């Protein structure tokens, strides 16, 4: 990730304010609502038949929190995203066969959620750094396809 | 063409934009230039710095075109025909860049309208921006 | 909707397919399953090996749907409405996969019709397959 | 690139029959015809205003040959695509600012051209291997964006 020391500091400072439960549930639920094909991977999660049901689904919220926790691991290991995400790359690529384009979509949904939560504090500069982050995470997750 | 429900969501959300469409267009452009620097090369003779007169002006144009699109959801091809000629024939804008600007527009709307930017409205605006992007890339020979 | 020139190219090229549409659909599927293995998971109860009865059958269905689309270029949304319900609502086919199959269809046409697969015809068929893919992903709620 | 020793052998065997001039001119010209936005990067090449003009343009043919020569270098250095393409990644990313999605498009156009030239010899299995190759080349070319 082409992140400078000063950009890195700003990225970690924002994550310090991120509630992984609320932000995670919301980002995963938005993925499922905005890009409904992603629901194919979540049949076991129960009711996903409308936006209210998806957003209010306990399994969506619980799982989104776990996803965001792993994003946080990435944020705190920017110089080794490949290693950080190696196990999850095997899961998502080799076991689940998720198209890697969707890793980029989820990263961008997370960015939109951060924008919603942080408002004007989520500056164009800070968003730019987060774009580098979510691109790095998506690339690391897709390693098993490379 | 969007569903009736999507059109309703899009017109509703755009009403909440109030008179801020131009401001939001400018900010979306800034977010795009910083988040996706490849896009800067389309504007070689612009001052792309924050608060730039040129970026402010250009954001007003983008916001005005989106406002026009919101008013013409039943005929985006007709409403945006000329702008599609410009973006494809003349400017040769890579279709990827429409996805980038659309993402930056959603980001900007989320910043400023957090209570209105619900999951269903996010979905409808995404479809709206996809439809606009499709028309804007439709003129490729 | 495609240009008049594109429709002419597409109908012309499809005429050169002769009675091979089903064969070409089957081969395109095989190319997709091997070239892009993620796609195999949509067909959990198929024998996906070469010459498979099921792949041959399924390729005939894809070829027949494309032949129907070629005959209905002025109204792809109407012609493919039901198939779009199936692929989106029921199958939740990732839109990326339509790009993959389309690439494999072009590859297959190039294999078998090298003299007819000219640059302009390649361009028109690409637009045709994009239009078909757009309708097939249009049913997403 | 997840290419086995046997796949690798088949990939190199095909390249032995590839006329980089004819295949290269044709692949670059098809890129410019099928995805006309790519013409933005080639204003100096002169007349690109219709398919006949693009395909018959001497600068397109000359440049396509150079492109295909570099693809051939990739084919012969599959275990070090990153190093092979490092200089060209700086050119395409840092200097030209080409969106990396277009590296994937050109790879796929090349695949279609190989299919056209080789017909039934370009088997589904051989195409699959070439998909791994052109994905690896695209990823290596985009390194400066990573
Ligand atoms: C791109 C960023 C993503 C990250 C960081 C991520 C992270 C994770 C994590 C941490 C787990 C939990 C493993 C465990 O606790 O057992 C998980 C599981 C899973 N992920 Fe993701 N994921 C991402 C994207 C996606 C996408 C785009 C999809 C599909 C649309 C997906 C589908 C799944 C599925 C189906 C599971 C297993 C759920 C189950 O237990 O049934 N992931 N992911
Ligand atoms: C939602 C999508 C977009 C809309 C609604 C939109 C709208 C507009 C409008 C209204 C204009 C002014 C045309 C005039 O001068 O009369 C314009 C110009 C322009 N647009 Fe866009 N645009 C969009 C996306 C993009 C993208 C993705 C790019 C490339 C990154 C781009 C690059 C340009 C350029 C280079 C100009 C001319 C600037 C100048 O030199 O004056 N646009 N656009
Ligand atoms: C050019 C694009 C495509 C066309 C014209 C097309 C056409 C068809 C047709 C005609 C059927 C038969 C429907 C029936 O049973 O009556 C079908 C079924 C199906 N398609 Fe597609 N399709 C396309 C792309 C795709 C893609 C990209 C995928 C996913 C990789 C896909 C996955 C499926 C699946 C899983 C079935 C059901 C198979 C079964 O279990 O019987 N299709 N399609
Ligand atoms: C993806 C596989 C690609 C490869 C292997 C490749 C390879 C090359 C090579 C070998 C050169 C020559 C450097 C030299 O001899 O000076 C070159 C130059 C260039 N490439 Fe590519 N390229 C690829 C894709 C693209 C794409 C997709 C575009 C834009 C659409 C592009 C735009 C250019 C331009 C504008 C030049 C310089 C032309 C000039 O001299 O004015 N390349 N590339
Ligand atoms: C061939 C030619 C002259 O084409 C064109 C050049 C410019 C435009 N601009 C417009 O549509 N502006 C525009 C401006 C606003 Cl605020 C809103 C909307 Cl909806 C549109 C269209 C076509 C060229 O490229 O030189
Ligand atoms: C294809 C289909 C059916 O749905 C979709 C609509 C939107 C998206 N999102 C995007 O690709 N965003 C996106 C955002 C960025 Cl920052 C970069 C890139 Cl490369 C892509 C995905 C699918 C449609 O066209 O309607
Ligand atoms: C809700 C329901 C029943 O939807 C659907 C299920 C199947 C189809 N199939 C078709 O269109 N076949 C079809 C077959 C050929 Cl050869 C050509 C063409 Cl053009 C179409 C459409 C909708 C479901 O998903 O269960
Ligand atoms: C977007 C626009 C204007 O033009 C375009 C039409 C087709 C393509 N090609 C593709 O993306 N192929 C493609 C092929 C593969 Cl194997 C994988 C992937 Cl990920 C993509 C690009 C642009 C349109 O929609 O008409």
């Amino acid at each position: 990730v082409q992140l400078s020391g000063e950009e890195k500091a700003a990225v970690l400072a924002l994550w310090d304010k991120v509630n992984e439960e609320e932000v995670g549930g919301e980002a995963l639920g938005r993925l499922l609502v905005v890009y409904p094909w992603t629901q194919r991977f979540f049949d076991s999660f129960g009711d996903l038949s409308n936006p209210g049901a998806v957003m209010g689904n306990p399994k969506v919220k619980a799982h989104g929190k776990k996803v965001l926790h792993s994003f946080g691991e990435g944020v705190h290991h920017l110089d080794n995203l490949k290693g950080t995400f190696a196990a999850l790359s095997e899961l998502h690529c080799d076991k689940l066969h998720v198209d890697p384009e969707n890793f980029r979509l989820l990263g961008n949904v997370l960015v939109v959620v951060l924008a919603r939560h942080f408002g004007k504090d989520f500056t164009p500069e800070l968003q730019a750094s987060y774009q580098k982050v979510v691109a790095g995470v998506a690339n690391a997750l897709a390693h098993k396809y490379h | 063409v969007l569903s009736a429900a999507d059109k309703t969501n899009v017109k509703a959300a755009w009403s909440k934009v109030g008179g801020h469409a131009g401001e939001y267009g400018a900010e979306a452009l800034e977010r795009m230039f910083l988040g996706f620097p490849t896009t800067k090369t389309y504007f070689p003779h612009f001052d792309l710095s924050h608060g730039s007169a040129q970026v402010k002006a250009h954001g007003k144009k983008v916001g005005d075109a989106l406002t026009l699109a919101v008013g013409h959801l039943d005929d985006l091809p007709g409403a945006l025909s000329n702008l599609s000629d410009l973006h494809a024939h003349k400017l040769r804008v890579d279709p990827v860049n429409f996805k980038l600007l659309s993402h930056c527009l959603l980001s900007t709307l989320a910043v400023h309208l957090p209570n209105d930017f619900t999951p269903a409205v996010h979905a409808s605006l995404d479809k709206f921006l996809s439809s606009v992007s499709t028309v804007l890339t439709s003129k490729y020979r």
